[PDB]
């Protein structure tokens, strides 16, 4: 068959939403604290993560049907899915070819190193690449990955949602979307849609882990002050 | 709280 | 007279706790997020002063008797001072023949201006360099400098104190040592000690003057986001 | 709270 117009104009709006909020060119990270190899990354990758958020939640705004949910719910979304939707958009900045985040010069490349020297371990700091190296190799279209993002911010399984049947039915317009798109669009994509959904899942525990390692970080007064106040109020516990 | 949301998301 | 051995070893542990605390090369100065010249420089400054509490309260965890206060006025007292005393170490750095804070190259300089792009106005910068310019030309001694520094800190009345007495006992004492050293060590300070003195006075204007234009940038979400977890924690209202 | 505060103050 083919897409309808309805469904393609949410293309449009997330691919543009997603330009609207990324940059290949890293430019604005000159103005984050500067990164230094107890937890010396914390400062600028706390400025990163900060800055992240932000940008997600210029995505967020723009993604069709969210403007109207209640200001809670989309709180809400933001709180439980911003670590998430951070690790998604990074797959952009990801190369299989160093295993890192190449967001500039030596400066700006991210290795797993420099995740630790921001309280972050090894244990765990596995799972992160595996899921980037699988993510990378699905080779996404923009659509797709503006898409799959889209639909991870929508999930009506997170804690603190009060509208879930409304979250489910725009997510789950949203993975229609991304399903005829693969059909007609995606040449040799039979199994792609099923393994994206796939990469949700990996996502939540992803996120699971990073609230634990998060929690200890943060009610250590030393470490949570070199946090910025968005990060504090996005993975805070605050309801 | 949630101060500074409130106001980013407009 | 001459100064007795008790008055004298305030002196040594007040002026090495200050060369152990402020660094003349402003080295650290590179770690902040840099400065850009609506509040531009609210970043980069929010930093300064940031760095700046640290440093003070390193300083006065050396004033001797400061750390047998309890928790809470210990507290209340740097919560109140913080900005006079980071007023007053910041004249080492202030310049008569630029009427600026010469921290560094043209990158570390402060105008009048810069501040102005971090949400202060004119009207009350004024008397900042007002008291800088009339601070520099006391020409103080490093030994009275740091007197002044302490006996401001132990100012008993400030909102939030309790034992005001022992507070006030000790600030009297600090107020021997710089009154005998005047006397004793610098030759033609007659008026200095009231000039001195007077100072605290104007510091108090200064700071109620910041109280208010930091009370306005802080209920603003969208520039209080741009300070620092211990800048809120210090200025806030919290009690 | 001061948590911070608390904890720079040793
Ligand atoms: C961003 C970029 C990279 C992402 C990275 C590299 C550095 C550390 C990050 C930010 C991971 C961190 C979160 C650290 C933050 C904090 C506050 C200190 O807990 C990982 C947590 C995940 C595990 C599972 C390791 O605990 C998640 C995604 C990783 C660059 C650019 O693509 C924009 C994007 O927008
Ligand atoms: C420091 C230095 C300079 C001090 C400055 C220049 C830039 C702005 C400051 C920091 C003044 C500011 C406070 C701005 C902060 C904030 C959080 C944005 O409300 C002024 C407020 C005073 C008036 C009366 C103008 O409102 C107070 C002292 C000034 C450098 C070095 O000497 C270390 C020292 O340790």
């Amino acid at each position: 068959h083919m897409l309808s117009d309805e469904q393609m104009q949410i293309i449009n709006s997330l691919v543009e939403a997603h330009h609207k909020t990324y940059d290949d060119s890293y430019s604005d990270f000159v103005r984050f604290r500067p990164p230094v190899r107890r937890l010396s990354m914390l400062p600028h990758l706390a400025d990163l993560v900060s800055y992240s958020i932000q940008k997600v939640i210029g995505f967020a705004k723009m993604i069709p049907g969210f403007r109207d949910l209640t200001a809670e719910d989309q709180i809400a979304l933001l709180k439980s899915s911003a670590i998430e939707i951070i690790m998604l958009r990074s797959n952009q900045s990801f190369s299989l070819e160093d295993m890192s985040w190449s967001c500039g010069g030596p400066d700006f490349k991210y290795c797993i190193n420099d995740v630790t020297k921001a309280g972050h371990t090894l244990e765990l700091l596995e799972p992160l690449v595996k899921f980037q190296v699988g993510l990378k190799k699905l080779k996404l279209h923009e659509e797709e990955h503006v898409l799959l993002m889209a639909i991870c911010l929508l999930s009506p399984d997170r804690p603190g949602v009060q509208d879930h049947v409304r979250i489910e039915a725009l997510q789950d317009r949203l993975c229609d979307v991304l399903q005829a798109y693969i059909r007609i669009q995606h040449p040799g994509g039979r199994l792609l849609y099923a393994k994206m959904i796939q990469k949700l899942a990996d996502l939540r525990s992803l996120n699971e882990e990073h609230s634990k390692q998060y929690r200890s970080l943060s009610f250590q007064p030393e470490h949570s002050m070199q946090l910025t106040p968005l990060v504090l109020e996005v993975f805070g516990s605050e309801v | 709280k949630h101060k500074i949301l409130h106001r980013l998301l407009q």
